[PDB]
Formats: C-alpha cells, structure tokens, sequence
C-alpha cells in the first residue's frame, strides 16, 4: 500500500486473487 | 564497480529504472524516442533535439516520437544509443556506465542478437561492470513469493502466459506472443476516424493510452453488451473536449482474446495459456490452475481477470479451481524481484562480468542465458 | 568436529519458530527481499548436508594411535586402521584436490609421529642390532 | 549387533523397507528413479537432482524416472547406493549399517553377481556386520506360519509359484518366472493408442499404474466376458480429466494366463506349478493343493484366484481338494515374515561375519543362501 501511492500507475478497488466460486 | 546494482524495469511500452534493495525505483517513465520537428525561430528555445522525460512530457506538440521496441523486439539500435543516452543522463542516473551494476532484463523467446548488440553497447560504449539480462516473469515470482506459476505477463504491444515450476527450463511449454495495447490504441486510431476524430499523432496516441489506462474498462459479456446500449462515456481532452466512448472501450480489448479482429491469427491469451497448460502435466497443472500469475500494466482492466476466469472456466473442465495472483503493481513486481535478486551474493554466477564477455563473445552469455 | 556441531546448534537457532514468525510477518508485508535473501542467498543448507555428507568420514578416525604409539607394529597396523577409515570417500564426495593435500598434511603429521618415535635409540654409536632390527621394522 | 535387525523389503516393483518385530514395513516406496527434466536457472528451486520420497512421489512428470529392475534384475548400481543412502535418510533412519543387522531378500536363481554388488555396496560403503540376503517366499511361509505350500509371488515385472514344503532344497521342483504387470499396464498404453491416448511417460504409467491397481480385475469367464461390451467406466486423471476404463481393465491382465497376447510363449504360471506339481509326488501334490499361497502386490484383483481357481479345475483331475492362502498383506507377508526370520537366534548363524566374510569372497554365503 505506500508503496502503491509512492508509484502513479497504480489502480486499487480490485482484489488481486480471483479464483472460482469453488462450490462446496 | 559492485556498488548497489542499477535495477532497470525494462518494458514494451514502459522501460524504467530503479536499483537493489529499494521498493521505489526513482526514474519512472515509459517508452518513447521524440524529437522535434521545427526550426528554431526565435534564440533561447529550450533545445535537446531528442526529447524524453519533462521535456517530451512538455513538448507534446512537436516531437516525432519513435519506438525501436516494437513488440518489445527492438528494431533500432541507434534510437536505444539514444534510449541509454537519455538514460545516461545523470539526472536520469547521478552515475556512469561503470558506477554500479547494472540489471537489465528481458521477455522470453526472443533472439540472441538482442542480448550481443546490446552487449556491445553496454560494454564497449559504455562499460558496465556486471550485469545479467533475463526474463521479467522470474523477478514477478520473486514478488510474488512463488516459484511454481504461470506468468501470465503483457508488455504494450506484447502479451504473454509464462508457465513455470520453480523456475526450470521449459522453453518447450513456455510460451511468449508480442501484441496488445499499442496496436490496440492504434484500434482505437481507427475507432476515432470511425467516430470521425481525425488524428495521426503519436503525441495523439499517448493521450489515447491515457485512455488506455484511464477511460477504458472491460466486461465479461462480449456479445450480450455489444447488444447492450452503452451509454457513450464523453471523455474530455486535455482541452477538455467531449469524447465519446461508448462500448468500444471494452470492445478494443475482445480482440486480445479475438486476435482475427485485427487479422490476426492466434488463439486469445486464455487459449495460449491453455496451451501451456498442455505441455505441462495433469497433477502440475492443478497448481497452475491455483498459480495463475497475472502482470503486465496492459492487464489492468475492469473484471479483466474476472473475465478471464470465466473464459477459463469455459475452457478447463470441471472441479477445476483456478487462482489468480495479480498484484496492483504488476510493473514493478518485476522491478521488486530484480531488486531481490540483485540484491543476492550468490548473484554472481548469475551476473556476466565486464571482461568475460570482452574475452570471448555474447554466445558465452548465451549459454548463461538458459 | 566444530563446523557439525556447530550447524547443529546454530540450525536450532535458524528452526527457532519465533524468528521464522518474524519472517512470517515480513513475508506478509512482502518485503522478500530479507525473507528470500535469508532463505535462498544463505547457502547454510548446503554447508549443513555437505558436513553431513562428510559427517561418518568426520568420526571415529583411528588418528590417536599414531598420537599414542611407539611401537612399528603398533602404527603400522594404526596406518591399516586410519586406510580402512578413509575409505568413507564416494559416500562423503570430498574434495580430490583437497583430499590429495588433506592425507598429504596427513602424511607429514605422520613423519612427524615417526621423528617422535625415532628419537629414542640413536644406534649409530649404541648397539647395531638396534640399528638391524628397528631399521628393518620402520 | 544388539539392535533391531532391518528388514529389507526388497520388492520387484515397489521396494518397501523396515526392521524385525515390527508389523508395518516403514517406508514403503517403488523403483522409481527420477532426475529433473529440466534445469533450474532461477535460484529458489528445489535441490536434490535425484529423487526418491515425496520429492519423486509428488512431482513426477518434472522428473526423469527410471526403473532399473529388469523383472526384478536391478541394472543400476550407483542409484541403488543412493537409494540405500536414502534408506540412512533423517526421515528413513539416521543409523549406520553397522549400527543394525540388516536383511535382505531375493528372488531365486539370481545372477551371482548382483549378491557380488550388494557385497560390495553393504561391505565397502556400507558395513552391516550382520548381513544375510535370502529368498522371499520362505518369508510368506513364516508369516502363514505354514511351512508347505506354494507361494506365488506378484511382483510389476516378477510372478510365479514356489511350491514349497518344510524348507525342503527342490530347485528342480519350484519354478521361477519373470514377468507380471509391468507391460500389462504398457499393453494397456498400446490399448491407449488403439483408444487414443498419446501416453508415453512413466509417470503415465503410473497413473495406469493407478488404474491397474484400482480399476482391473480377472473376469473367470475369458472370451464370454471378453466378446461382450462394456460401458467403458470413466476414469479420472490428476486434473480430473475423464478417460473411459473399458474392457481393458480385464482384458489386459489375461495375458497373465494368456502370455501368447505378448507373443512370448509360456503357459499362465498356473501351469507351471502344475508342471511344479508333475516333478512333486502325488499325495504330496495334494497337500500343495491343499497348500497354496497368494502374496505380491499384483495378487489384487477382483476374481483372481478365482479365475485361477477355474483354471486348475480345468488343469487338475477329479476328486482333487485345492485349498488356496491369499494373506490381505501380500507384499508385508515377506516383510513381516523377514521380521520374523531375523528375529530369531538361529539366523545368527545364516550370516557370515563381516570382514571374514569380505575375505570369504561371495561363494560362500551363495552357497549358504540356500
Ligand atoms: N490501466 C491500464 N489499462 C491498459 N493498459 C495499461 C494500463 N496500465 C498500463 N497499461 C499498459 O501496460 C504496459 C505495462 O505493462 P508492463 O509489463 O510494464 O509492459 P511494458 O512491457 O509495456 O512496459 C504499459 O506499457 C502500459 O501501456
Ligand atoms: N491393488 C493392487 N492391484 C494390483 N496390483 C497391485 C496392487 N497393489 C500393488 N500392486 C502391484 O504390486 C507390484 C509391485 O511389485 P512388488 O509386488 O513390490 O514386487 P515383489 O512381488 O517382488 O515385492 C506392481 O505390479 C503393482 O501393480
């Protein structure tokens, strides 16, 4: 997270692991 | 001289620089060869002739900016005399050629003649005193933690899915593309003569990748929102005139997964990547399925992954649960890892001395390079 | 002897769950490059299976013999004793160069028993049958 | 030496390990030798270079695999010392072989020379003091209890009766054939490609390794189960990929009876202990018949004695009782019945002493491995 303000191009709002909807 | 090694995130359409150790690389900026083309009129004209950095990100209006990394592949080896030269610049670096190490690094499947003529820059005009050059997708694993993923990585004009395991040599199942989001905003170039936006200007096309990266999401649902009426997001220029958009915003980026819409043949990232997943093994590619790293800044979309989950789910069977690793900085991961692994001791059978490849040739490196 | 004994204590310290948490903590704020400079750029591991490959070849050897000895049959059958020792060669994979100047050390410190032990008749003046038989045993 | 005497579980297609007193042989483990299929540029990765254990039994397409007991005739040597080194693994023991009496099994009618190489391995790099390397089936036979019967072994490459009675010496008698499952389940990858499955791997066999221990079977009825057709269940790979079974799964193991499938001509071991049962005297014969025992892993199908059962109905005349013994622990009724053997006082006396032993060359334990 600093270290994702310290950089301009750089977006948020979005988790970054996506996996399945691994039905139980 | 062995000092803190320079770690230069190099890139298709954004090639910067940092160093080892630190999580902040201080000369950020992408890739762009500009130089202007007027006469000097009027005597104390802010000059260069060969515009990067404030100076092209202030002269916008009159450099012919070029690019010897098509695909990433450079194609010209003066403009990169004059990349380095712009790069040697000290306040682009505060060094020499010879004050640090320097790492530089590299997109796999790519040709020898890169990595001799570069050699023969770095060490014969300028005079560099250690330095490996390598695939980005192994410095992405470092930040990442991983060792056992694909790397599903895009530069500008380079998309590609890198399968590995610990990192072993795959080459075989390691696959590598060269197209996106260049050709794509040159997409969006005939997207606006089609809107009827006359525009020609590479100094036009970085504001169209400002869109690029600003004004341009993705869905999930190709044809059904392609039905769907959009709503012709109005962008506004740096003057602030009214752009519209509509779905072509997310429609420019089907053809990654479409590659015909360009004419193009190929099979869209998911399918490439599926390949990959081919060559690799039934019990290895569950945990490819779980390691799924995403990178590249051209894969920063609205659901892009999300999407592509569900493109994948169309294409891997059932029971199948995919994982996708993709962190916000999906540039400087790549920058991170170098900055780790430059930062190693065991790194110098990893790095070329200056005199090695001054003895013999490139080919030496060539087999450090596998 | 040192250099096992040595891993063995200061691996404990390196398997100490509460520095490994510390690194579990820095992990989780992704700085690697401690975490993974500590883990892979530490070639500890190496040097800890190369003293344990080294390990049967690094004990019981038969040296204290030749050390407490003045007797030909004595070393000589201590000799037999220390060859049979080093045959722990392929299933320790030592250095040949380094095993080549190692049993040559060895050979001198050898010498060196055999001055100990040889500084006791000196007949050349005293009997000459001391001279026959002691010269015939070394 | 005043220990536990180890068990060497010595077994064709899966070579197991332990000691004596014990009821579950330690680790339990195959002949697979792998190295990795490729190399680990990046600097993280797993070491070793050679794998036996979960490294192996975990990863196996990444790694070279190999099996060097040619129907149970083992050709590497410097890989069975590894793997002997990894008998002496932290996980495996942390001992020294003269640390533990140690004891090994083997088929009959061996080469000398393979005796001569474990001589050299457990005499030059290893020093048991106390080793004796004998046969297998007197091992079952401790383990029944029984001390007449036939014991049929079940190996991958390795299958045949040993009629046996008391400890009697009849070389001439008992039969030893080698040959089991091994290209059964590659007959079945001939059946892959006549299904279409391009399988090539060791590790592919192993996952029809996988079928063939688990989805196979004997049907007693030959060609009125063979004629019909079956629903080809499906079976599921690492990933889960569906592949039918199909008739295979009892069609291939007839060629265990129907060697001729192959091409080799030999009879179906049943045979061959009828011929054992010809060289025996006839109400001898009949105790064997009464005396029958079933152990090896490949024992393990649906039918099985069954079918052999119809088989000497079919072979032997009336009025003949045939009693079977089919132990649910095949391959641990060696085991267990080698922790029997050396645990007892009169085997102190089947060994030779070490050094003497070495002086002794090898054609004394090779006659008194009888
Ligand atoms: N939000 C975004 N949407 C689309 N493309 C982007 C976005 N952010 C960055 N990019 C593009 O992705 C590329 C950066 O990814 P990277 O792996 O560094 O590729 P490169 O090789 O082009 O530097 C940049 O060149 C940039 O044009
Ligand atoms: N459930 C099972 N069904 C059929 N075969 C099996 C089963 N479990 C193990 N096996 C077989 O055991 C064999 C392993 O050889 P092994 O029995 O260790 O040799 P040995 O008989 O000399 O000990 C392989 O043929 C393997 O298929």
């Amino acid at each position: 997270d600093p270290k994702y303000a310290d950089l301009p191009g750089i977006a948020r709002n979005e988790p970054d692991v996506y996996e399945t909807s691994d039905l139980p | 001289i062995a000092n803190q090694p320079v770690v230069i995130d190099n890139g298709s359409g954004v090639i910067k620089a940092g160093f080892a150790g630190d999580q902040i690389p201080k000369y950020c900026f992408p890739n762009y060869v500009g130089r202007p083309k007027h006469v000097r009129v009027m005597a104390g004209a802010l000059e260069g002739d060969i515009f990067i950095g404030p100076k092209a990100e202030e002269h916008r209006g009159l450099l012919s900016i070029r690019y010897p990394m098509e695909h990433g592949i450079v194609k010209d080896w003066n403009d990169m005399e004059r990349i380095w030269q712009y790069v040697y610049s000290k306040d682009q670096l505060q060094t020499f050629s010879e004050e640090h190490p320097v790492l530089l690094t590299e997109a796999p499947l790519n040709p020898r003649k890169n990595r001799e003529r570069a050699a023969e820059v770095f060490f014969e005009t300028f005079n560099v005193p250690a330095l490996f050059i390598s695939m980005q997708a192994v410095l992405s694993l470092y930040a990442t933690g991983r060792t056992t993923g694909v790397v599903l990585d895009s530069g500008d004009g380079v998309t590609h899915a890198v399968p590995i395991y610990e990192g072993f040599a795959m080459p075989h199942s390691i696959m590598r593309i060269d197209i996106a989001g260049r050709d794509v905003s040159r997409f969006l170039r005939l997207y606006l003569r089609k809107e009827g936006y006359d525009f020609h200007s590479s100094s036009e096309f970085e504001i169209v990748k400002a869109i690029k990266e600003r004004a341009c999401y993705l869905s999930i649902n190709p044809q059904k929102d392609e039905t769907l009426e959009t709503e012709k997001a109005q962008y506004y220029l740096p003057d602030g005139s009214t752009i519209e958009i509509g779905p072509s915003r997310f429609r420019a980026p089907e053809l990654l997964f479409r590659p015909d819409l360009i004419g193009e043949e190929s099979e869209g990232i998911h399918e490439v990547l599926v390949f990959a997943i081919q060559k690799s093994d039934m019990d290895l590619r569950r945990t490819l399925f779980s390691n799924i790293v995403l990178s590249g800044g051209s894969t920063l979309f609205k659901g892009f992954g999300d999407r592509l989950l569900s493109e994948v789910k169309k294409l891997a069977p059932k029971d199948v649960k995919i994982r996708i690793s993709a962190p916000q900085e999906r540039l400087y991961s790549t920058w991170i890892g170098g900055s780790i692994l430059a930062s190693l001791d065991t790194f110098k059978k990893m790095w070329v001395s200056k005199k090695e490849y001054e003895e013999d040739g490139a080919r030496s490196i060539h087999r450090k390079t596998f | 002897l040192n250099l096992e004994r040595a891993l063995y204590r200061i691996q404990e310290k390196r398997e100490s769950p509460e520095v490994l948490l510390t690194l579990d903590i820095l992990k989780h704020g992704k700085r690697f490059h401690a975490t993974v400079s500590f883990d892979t750029d530490t070639g500890l591991k190496q040097a800890l299976e190369t003293v344990n490959d080294y390990n049967p070849l690094m004990k019981d050897f038969p040296l204290n013999d030749l050390l407490s000895a003045t007797e030909l049959d004595k070393i000589r059958q201590a000799l037999v004793a220390i060859f049979t020792h080093l045959r722990k060669i392929r299933n320790t994979k030592y250095p040949i160069q380094r095993a080549l100047r190692l049993v040559e050390a060895i050979s001198r410190d050898l010498s060196s028993q055999l001055l100990k032990v040889l500084g006791t008749r000196k007949l050349m003046h005293v009997a000459y049958e001391e001279f026959e038989k002691v010269m015939v045993a070394c």
